[PDB]
């Protein structure tokens, strides 16, 4: 899937930009990003999960 | 009520004033990175702009940091009025590297505007780096990246803003810029070489390695 490949590239870019600063994302952040990359839920539902995440 | 650099940070703290009210650096970093990751995902689904310039760079900072900083999208040379009634400004900024003798001094005062306008001139003259031979694209991408490193236009979030700006610039020029193969160490090494030695070749080598047409 072209769409899922674009989502995976966005997620890898989000991880890289923090890793290049020496920042590891919170486990909850990574879990929500992974679900989006895999097509488990929409961009809107991804946004809801991020805003509702307990850190 | 004179604007000052001190008003960017909480009283008696080294932590930047933020919308989360978090003074603990670890917890602040976690939440700021969480929101920046959310913004990144939404940004990569957004249609590319017709023009790349310093206004677009400020928009990207606004997108990445709107939920973290009241001053998201605002540059450090311009007095910024916080909701708390204080006014912050930081015309003078420097960064020390633990392996380097002398600090890197960023653009002073209104030289921040000059740095932003510098990239605008390059991007107008070179048509957003589109329709160029590969060698020219790599050279000007490196010139832009090194120029933004010196300008350091924002109080914080420069690196993150600069990288997505350059990914999007590359995408509009039919290139995929892959920062995932670049380590924190390699990024720092090439940036110090351009800043202190005036040597752009390590940065150009890095961009050549990570640019895929």
């Amino acid at each position: 899937s072209e769409e899922l490949q674009k989502r995976r590239e966005a997620v890898d870019a989000a991880i890289s930009t923090h890793a290049i600063e020496g920042i590891t994302l919170h486990s909850k952040t990574l879990e929500i990003l992974e679900g989006y990359a895999k097509g488990e839920y929409s961009l809107e539902e991804f946004n809801t999960l991020m805003d509702n995440a307990t850190l | 009520n004179l604007p000052l650099p001190i008003y960017y940070t909480y009283p008696n703290s080294l932590t930047l004033k933020n919308k989360y009210g978090i003074i603990d650096h670890k917890e602040f970093t976690d939440k700021c990175a969480h929101d920046s990751a959310k913004a990144t995902i939404n940004l990569h689904q957004e249609a590319l702009p017709k023009e790349f310039n310093s206004s677009y760079l400020k928009y990207l900072h606004k997108c990445l940091f709107e939920n973290t900083f009241e001053w998201a999208g605002c540059t450090r040379d311009i007095p910024f009025p916080f909701k708390d009634g204080t006014v912050a400004v930081m015309p003078e900024m420097m960064r020390s590297n633990w392996k380097t003798d002398q600090p890197i001094i960023f653009a002073i005062g209104n030289k921040v505007q000059d740095g932003l306008k510098n990239i605008d001139r390059i991007l107008v003259e070179k048509n957003n780096l589109q329709n160029l031979p590969r060698q020219e694209f790599i050279h000007h991408l490196a010139e832009i990246f090194a120029s933004l490193n010196y300008t350091h236009p924002f109080r914080e979030g420069n690196g993150r803003t600069q990288r997505i700006f350059c990914e999007k610039l590359a995408q509009a020029a039919n290139y995929n810029l892959d920062f995932s193969i670049v380590t924190k160490e390699r990024m720092s090494e090439v940036s110090i070489a351009a800043a202190q030695d005036g040597n752009l070749e390590p940065m150009k080598k890095l961009f050549d390695d990570i640019s895929h047409h």
